[PDB]
RNA sequence: GGUGAAAUUCUUGGAUUUAUUGAAGACUAACUACUGCGAAAGCAUUUGCCAAGGACGUUUUCAUUAAUCAAGAACGAAAGUUAGGGGAUCGAAGAUGAUCAGAUACCGUCGUAGUCUUAACCAUAAACUAUGCCGACUAGGGAUCGGGUGGUGUUUUUCUUAUGACCCACUCGGCACCUUACGAGAAAUCAAAGUCUUUGGGUUCUGGGGGGAGUAUGGUCGCAAGGCUGAAACUUAAAGGAAUUG
RNA sequence: CUCUAACUAUAAAAAUCUCUCUUCUC
């Protein structure tokens, strides 16, 4: 892996964490 | 670690210049890295020099030159033979290859 | 002047399928249109030097049949913000143009050169090949 | 170079340093006596003047501000001070 | 070679020359040379001006040389020193030049940067002649105050 | 590759030395063409010799 | 090759025997003034063809205009506005250089200054004039570069500008013409600048045109013959 | 058209080319360089206006006003986000036509958002010279840019001269470069990465094996994207740097 | 001890690999 795509892939659990928590918030 | 000293652009103190675009690939290269080939040939090559003489009005006729600077990519320079590899002590020479003829 | 009927080669060479176009002076008037891609089969040699060779001979006729005995080449490249480097045909072509009886004045090279391009197609790593 | 003088050293070498490099730093400049056609007055002037210096007698310009020192009119006779 | 608010390196200056004591070519009288340069304040011009005046058309090579006391020195003894000092006073002549020219166009963001250059190193010549009580210790730069000052 | 033959008449050839003279102004009419910085050199060296100023014209050649 | 999937979305003739051939009359200002033939479709009644002539623009080199072959770098288009019958008789358009010899003109290591002025000539023709100078490497210039400073570069086009205006302002384009043709131009700009910067190759080149006043008939057939 | 070769696509409603022109928007070729300016991003058509700036010259003026900087601030490539304007080219997504075992990838043709802008955000880049700033000294060689000095110098031509443009010598400042070790480094190499075990000129920031991890949490900024700050539990004997022979 | 001239012009496809490493002292 590239240090790029592990960023972006942190960054989409961070969509899907957020939109979660967005969701209960 | 650092190869080439000039790190092959040969910029030394602006930061940025403009890009040019490669001839053979569009590869969006920086003017200074990329490499420029001055291409002046003849519009009719010595191959019809004789025809085209024997063939044409306005006795003494200079035929005009073509004159174009080819902007190489880096990878099609490798590529088409343009730009070849060098020893690490000969990469040192920054002189054209010693004027082809004279 | 001996009345040399005169007219333009105008040769269009990229790096398929050459034109060889012959005009009058004016441009205006087009006769003899005859391309590479029209006379050999092969769909990727129409930019081979026997393309523009039998193109030229067809044109040539066709001119002389015409009454107009001398040409003047106007080569051309594809121009604008492609390659712009003339295409190996039309070489073939000029020489076979002067070959075929044909009188020769006044080479001159019209491809469209930009003050700089708009966008040149391939993105910024370009053709990947 | 291993052994040599800084006290005295050439008259020809002070001249070709820079000032404010020199032993001592002096300027390189000096003063005119600059006379004009109109009058026999005898004016002072700088040889890196900054402004049209005139006669005080005549409005006539004896210097010439520039870059680095004077250019003197065409007509007027200086004196080195 | 420190050019303080710039990258610059250079040593452009001039060398005072090592005898204190008058040139031996210079005939004027050092009396005659402080009434000059009272006439001159008078005039309206600040020292450096003065000091360049006295170079080009006359012999002053400088006025300690000749008289024993400096420009603004004479000045202040005959009462004609300015309330700002000179140096001071150009750069907030040069501040408001620069903050008028872009309250009359707001994009340019390089004079933006020099003016913030400008106004920094006016606090710190202020700052300077605060301590030593040249200024008031209420004097301060505002922008809204500096064009008074400049007009 | 030498030999006693060759080696020798190398030696002769090597031995050559011209009785009419290529120095000491034996040409020129007895007259050596220098310019006038070497002639002060001859001149502070306390030395007298037979000289011929001539100016060298400081204009350089373009190459 | 012969393919076509005819995604079209005999009454064949020959098209030149409804076909014919005119001639190009140069202006006087030129020497050799019998520029060619041009082929055209026979007159009909409903489109006569004198009409289809007029506005057509023939590109001819200049030395095939006057014998010599100084002005073979140069072009000039002709304009067709008047037809006699049989011949009709063409009015200067522009004038241009040939790319050959601008290419070999602009060379690395010298700066070249370019100068553009629109104008209007003594009649109400409006002219648009491109001037191209480059530097000069000395006699005596050891120094490899010939390169010019920026205030020299502005100079120059402050000059170059001011000698186009006056010699537009002063002259009419037949007048003009017949001064292009010795480009005695050249020689004064490169004379008027020669304190500033030697500057090789003063040429005038791309001599555009914008605007015609009207038909004027009088000088047009004066210009001939 | 296009390609390794093809196909998708447009075409006897006559496309592709052919001449004049007209509209739009972008951009500024060639000149363009071990060249310039700027604090860094960055800056390349002409002209005017607006202010600013380095360098040099200065027997001008003030006299320590200075260097580096927690807190605070100004700018900050591209991409991206709100609105209004435009809408040419090129082109994330998408639509397909190919190549393949698969190819929603590379090759190709269209193609929205975007690219271009006026306001408001964003503050991140291999934002690189991967070299903090100020100051001093140490070694030879040429060139190059800006300025300034001198030449009994050369062409210039306006009769002579004044300029300008060169030529020679010198100097200041700048991007740089060649040689070398007599210095330094683990070396690649560096004229600074030297003047460091013969260890101290001033000063700011950062690192203490690898991974977890620039993750979670808590703040804070942001409309959002995300930015700044930023561990541990646990696991591991290596990970890594330069160079040598295959 | 004097010197700046010649030249072009190739990009089809190709994925993966189970052991095992052994002392230098005259
Ligand atoms: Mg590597
Ligand atoms: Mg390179
Ligand atoms: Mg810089
Ligand atoms: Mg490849
Ligand atoms: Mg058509
Ligand atoms: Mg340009
Ligand atoms: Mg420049
Ligand atoms: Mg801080
Ligand atoms: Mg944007
Ligand atoms: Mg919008
Ligand atoms: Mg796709
Ligand atoms: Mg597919
Ligand atoms: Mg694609
Ligand atoms: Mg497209
Ligand atoms: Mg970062
Ligand atoms: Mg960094
Ligand atoms: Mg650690
Ligand atoms: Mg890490
Ligand atoms: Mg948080
Ligand atoms: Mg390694
Ligand atoms: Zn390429
Ligand atoms: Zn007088």
């Amino acid at each position: 892996m590239r240090a790029k795509w592990r960023k972006k892939r942190t960054r989409r659990l961070k969509r899907k964490r957020r939109k979660v928590r967005a969701r209960s918030k | 670690p650092k190869k080439r000293a000039s790190n092959g652009r040969n910029k030394k103190g602006r930061g940025h210049v403009k890009p040019v675009r490669c001839v053979n690939c569009s590869r969006s290269v920086p003017k200074d890295k990329a490499i420029k080939r001055m291409a002046i040939r003849n519009i009719v090559e010595a191959a019809a020099i004789r025809d085209l003489s024997e063939a044409s009005v306005y006795a003494e006729y200079a035929l005009p030159k073509t004159y174009n600077k080819l902007h190489y990519c880096i990878s099609c320079a490798i590529h088409a033979r343009i730009v070849r590899v060098r020893s690490r002590t000969d990469r040192r020479i920054r002189a054209p290859p010693q004027r082809p003829r004279f | 002047d001996n009345s040399q009927v005169f007219g333009v080669a105008r040769i269009f060479a990229s790096f398929n399928d050459t034109f060889v176009h012959v005009t009058d002076l004016s441009g205006r008037e087009t006769i003899a249109r005859v391309t590479g891609g029209m006379k050999v089969k092969a769909d990727r040699d129409e930019s081979s030097p026997y393309a523009a060779m039998l193109a030229a001979q067809d044109v040539a006729a066709k001119c002389k049949e015409v009454g107009i005995t001398a040409v003047h080449i106007k080569i051309r490249a594809t121009g604008g913000t492609r390659s712009k480097t003339p295409g190996p045909g039309g070489q073939a072509a000029l020489r076979a143009l002067a070959r075929s009886g044909l009188r020769i004045g006044r080479i001159e090279d019209v491809t469209p050169v930009p003050s700089d391009s708009t966008r040149k197609k391939g993105g910024r790593r370009g053709r990947r090949l | 170079v291993l052994v040599q003088d800084l006290l005295h050293p050439t008259a020809a070498s002070e001249a070709r340093k820079h000032k404010l490099k020199t032993l001592v730093q002096s300027p390189r400049s000096h003063f005119l006596d600059v006379k004009c056609p109109g009058c026999l007055n005898i004016t002072t002037v700088f040889s890196h003047a900054q402004t049209a210096v005139t006669c005080e007698s005549c409005s006539t310009v004896l210097c010439t501000p520039t870059g680095g020192k004077a250019k003197l009119s065409e007509g007027t006779s200086f004196r080195r001070k | 070679m420190g050019r303080m608010h710039s990258k610059g390196k250079g040593m452009s200056s001039s060398a005072i020359p090592y005898s204190r004591n008058a040139p031996a070519w210079f005939k004027g009288s050092s009396d005659g040379v402080v009434e000059q340069i009272i006439k001159y304040a008078r005039k309206g011009l600040t020292p450096s001006q003065i000091g360049v005046l006295l170079r080009d058309a006359h012999g002053v090579t400088q006025a300690k040389v000749i008289t024993g006391n400096k420009i603004l020195r004479i000045l202040k003894s005959n009462g004609l020193a300015p309330e700002i000092p000179e140096d001071l006073y150009f750069l907030i002549k040069k501040a408001v030049s620069v903050r008028k020219h872009l309250e009359r166009n707001r994009k340019d963001k390089d004079a933006k940067f020099r003016l913030i250059l400008i106004e920094s190193r006016i606090h710190r010549l202020a700052r300077y002649y605060r301590t030593v009580s040249v200024l008031p210790p209420n004097w301060k730069y505002e922008s809204a105050t500096a064009s008074a000052l400049v007009n | 590759i030498s030999f006693k033959l060759q080696e020798e008449e190398r030696e002769r050839k090597d031995q050559y030395v011209p009785d009419v003279s290529a120095l000491d102004l034996s040409h020129s009419n007895d007259v050596l063409n220098v310019d006038t910085q070497t002639a002060e050199l001859v001149n502070s060296l306390g030395l007298k010799l037979p000289l011929s100023v001539s100016s060298v014209s400081a204009v350089r050649d373009r190459r | 090759a012969v393919g076509k999937n005819k995604r079209l979305s005999k009454r064949v003739v020959d098209p030149f025997t409804r076909k014919e051939w005119y001639d190009i009359k140069a202006p006087s200002t030129f020497e050799n003034r019998n520029v060619g033939k041009t082929l055209v479709n026979k007159s009909v009644g409903l489109k006569n063809a004198s009409d289809s002539l007029k506005g057509r623009v023939v590109e001819v080199c200049l030395a095939d205009l006057q014998g010599s072959e100084d002005h073979s770098f140069r072009k000039v288009k002709l304009r067709v506005d008047e037809v006699q019958g049989k011949n009709l008789l063409t009015n200067f358009h522009g004038m241009d250089f040939t790319t050959d010899k601008l290419r070999s003109m602009v060379r690395k290591w010298q700066t070249l200054i370019e100068a553009n002025v629109t104008v209007k000539t003594s009649d109400d023709y409006v002219l648009r004039i491109f001037a191209i100078a480059f530097t000069r490497k000395q006699a005596n210039q050891v120094k490899r570069t010939s390169y010019a400073q920026s205030s020299h570069i502005r100079q120059i086009r402050k000059v170059i500008s001011e000698i186009l205006t006056r010699e537009v302002q002063n002259s009419t384009l037949a007048q003009l013409t017949s001064k292009l043709i010795p480009e005695v131009i050249n020689k004064e700009i490169e004379n008027a600048t020669k304190d500033i910067f030697p500057l090789q190759n003063v040429h005038i080149r791309k001599v555009k045109l914008l605007k015609q006043p009207k038909f004027d008939l009088g000088s047009l057939l004066s210009l001939h013959g």
